[PDB]
């Protein structure tokens, strides 16, 4: 009830394999993850998970579309992945 | 010295919502369909815009309750030309320019059937959002005369349009002062929200229910003692610091204090004992 | 080092904003948050929710791929933490 | 330079402990509700001002008066070594 | 940045059987058979699609209640001067071409009849799978007065047909707005079913009753300490971890919780006791 | 390179045992039903991180907290052979 | 009734002779089993059969065309086989 | 309910940095602040906000332009600021 | 100086006046009132709420900037304490 700021989280996809195929990839390498093109993201709090939302920009600033509140169901296959 | 600056987002789309509305009004009105161009809002000091102003050219009084102040409209004398030879079916390719003559009787009453259509179309377009109410208070030819700011130093926003229909084109502007939108500075930066229905708000309460799988950090204080940096320079490993009697400890989280509570010897740990919640209503 | 094949598990944000909670209550199920992060700068990149380094996403190969850019620099970790 | 700004005032924090809690909790925490925190009685709290690491101390009691009596200054290193955590 | 992507399956089945009705509709309408060849589906932008639109054209507005938006529909010159002329009769092969003049009064209600049968024979089709009312709102001669979208950028799903009488041909499109469809986005990937018969969910029930039949692996937890690599390097065989109390033991499959449980010694073996199901209802 | 890596944090997993069980038999579970597992009482419990083969190992109470000691490294064979199976 | 993913399993066909017939049979050698051309696939899940099927090709990717659910019936006789 | 006078306080804008940096900068050296053109000022009694509201000058003074009492609600995060 | 790299926070003020606090009861939320120092005097430069210096704001690179004039003077301070 009573009111507080606190630390937000958006995460832009995850992959997996050891830092090493990366650690050889100097500065200026580009690597793709799951994340593709046009797919919503999601919100955390403090690392904690809320809703799923694009993301656009406006004014030369990044600006969510946040879409609903992600429900255990998909939160549940989320952390899975 | 006056300064303001701002980034709008809402007013942009109620602009262009009025300005179609204002399209097919006229088009039905005159029988022919009109284009408008809406110019970029515009935000300058009231001497500015009155410079910038094309005199001769009529402004009208349209107050907007229950806001204090009265809103302002400005028209071209081309643009009035154009719409009553219009009214007339006149081609306008023999056009006449009126510097400093008053507008006639009647071209003050075709400036009046455009004042109420341009009252009600944004009327509506403003009532689709936020209902407030807009009434014409008084024409006026000299922008001296209107004075509506207290200082032309004033910053207001005005919101040009470009009107053409056909060959024949024009410009008529719609300035306020920033004033006017004062209370509402933080809605008109918003940009619309569609729903607001039932599901609205328990989807709000969705969020909610996300809100409380969350994680707070808190911060326990004992003492806060003012010093000075020169004893702390002198202040060495092995020095001992007097305290005041902590009758309780205060908790906040990233600053903001939620309660307060007292100390205690716990399982061999520094535990606190909760009092009760910091409520500030 | 006899444990260099581990996979390890990535994070990469755009920006940050201290947000109390009764913004989020006006906040509806489809509304815009703005972000500190002016457009355009590197996104941060991090591991298991520990800082790494910077990178910025590039359309390429139809597949967003970020580029690496910094490295820890550990003197500049210490500075980003000291906020 | 250095002697112009030694007479300023100024402010100093101390923290006790730290430990992971969420709104669940704390609205289910009523009165006299009992918290730990991962300080362990006995150890020596960290001393801060403005929320910048200064050192660390310990409370001791000196004629029935409160005093905390510190114990070390922090080392560049170790404070990195510290906030890298 | 605007980017979207997808596959879709109903919608082009959807569509064939929307145009043979329609076909059948304009063959009972003008006497003679038409033929009409769908063209593949079209998914690109607001701005786009506007600028592949052949000015001069008429569009024509159709809301979808109760998804928020109006649908729009086009129909080339071309098309409504040979519909129009075989509805008089006219053999087409003195045909004319007129840019940028409006339609007329009459060409104008042709364009009704044909906006009513269109739309008519889509709700039908529609209203096979699903049942979403369509209403003509309104007709537009420009693109740029249609602004049905927020951004020009906005990705729209457009799908266009070729229309012939005989040697006679034409082209008209029917373009969405992907927002449109965002709710159903789900349902318009999925290739339509048919049945649905109570003897259906039977049949899902029969599955069920096959589902009975499972192999599940259970995953068993007791400690997750989070630790450093640099630690697990110098972590040598004897070392020991110490670990907090595990009052309950998480039980998952593949990851997912199912239940908690109590760890205990039964006849030698490592043997759980557990206390209930997880239900997230 | 290799020093940039050390100081990550990262975590660890340990699992008990496992056993064939389908969700006519979970159906059929109550409160306070007794499951076992293919893990003998006594045998080390293997350590994982992530879904990762790491080592194994088994609890000890010392000083009346538990605590898991490790009792060897999975070789690559080893752990190829585990899989194998 | 509580929901979680579950691995499946579909089966093209199954013959009965001794590996060295194929282990003699290099790379790129084509052989032929019980399975021919029309009649339907069978789904398991976690080794556990389910339902017969068809499977047929969409965008360059496999579709089940599922049927019915497997009767003990047929299953018998499917097992027996 | 008795009057007396009391002494104000207003602020403009507050920044987080060591003293070295203007201390290195001599006399004459211009320093931005957290402060920027537009936004209203603070009041403070005794070091005590009150209210917030800017400031314009009349007849070579400053006036200060009020606005509203500050509440505890902005005063909490003006105070974490 | 071992404590060198220390943030510290400064204070900026126009002037004071002394107010009564009937004066602030029929003061609405939307009033004017004064200072005692005159208008284009530096405004007085303080750091947690202690006396350093003086300066001026100046509008550039469209951020108030304050421009640093005179130093603590401690002769200067005992003076302006002794008012």
């Amino acid at each position: 009830i009573m009111d507080i700021p606190v630390k937000l989280t958006v995460e832009l996809g995850r992959t997996r394999m050891t830092i090493k195929e990366l650690l050889r990839l100097t500065q200026g390498s580009v690597v793709a993850l799951d994340g593709l093109a046009g797919e919503p993201l999601d919100i955390l709090i403090n690392g904690y998970l809320i809703a799923q939302g694009e993301v656009v920009v406006v004014a030369d600033k990044y600006g969510v579309r946040i879409t609903d509140i992600i429900t255990p169901s998909e939160r549940m296959r989320r952390l899975s992945r | 010295r006056r300064v303001v600056r701002e980034r709008l987002q809402a007013l942009e789309i109620i602009n262009e919502r009025f300005a179609r509305q204002f399209r097919m009004g006229l088009f039905n009105l005159l029988r022919r369909s009109p284009d408008i161009t809406v110019g970029a809002i515009r935000i300058q000091p009231y001497h500015e815009f009155a410079r910038n102003l094309p005199v001769p050219t009529n402004l009208n009084l349209i107050h907007l309750k229950p806001l204090r102040g009265t809103g302002l409209v400005v028209f071209s004398p081309s643009l009035v030309f154009i719409a009553v030879d219009n009214l007339f079916g006149g081609d306008g390719r023999f056009p006449t320019k009126v510097e400093g003559r008053e507008f006639t009787h009647t071209e003050q009453r075709v400036i009046n059937r455009m004042l109420k259509l341009a009252l009600e179309g944004y009327s509506d377009a403003w009532k689709a959002i936020n209902p407030l109410e807009v009434e014409y208070v008084r024409s006026e030819m000299q922008v001296k005369f209107t004075n509506i700011t207290t200082s032309p130093n004033d910053i207001v926003v005005n919101t040009p349009f470009h009107v053409e229909i056909g060959n024949l084109t024009g410009e008529f502007n719609i300035c306020l002062p920033f004033s006017m939108i004062e209370p509402l500075r933080e809605l008109l930066v918003n940009p619309p929200l569609e729903n607001s229905r039932h599901e609205d708000q328990n989807w709000r309460d969705n969020l909610v229910r996300q809100v409380q799988h969350s994680e707070l950090e808190l911060v326990a204080n004992f003492a806060d003692i003012p010093l000075r940096l020169s004893q702390i320079l002198k202040l060495k490993p092995g020095d001992v610091l007097p305290i005041e009697k902590p009758d309780r400890i205060i908790a906040h989280v990233d600053g903001v204090p939620v309660l307060t509570s007292q100390y205690g010897t716990v399982n061999g740990q520094y535990a606190l004992r909760v009092e009760h919640l910091i409520n500030p209503i």
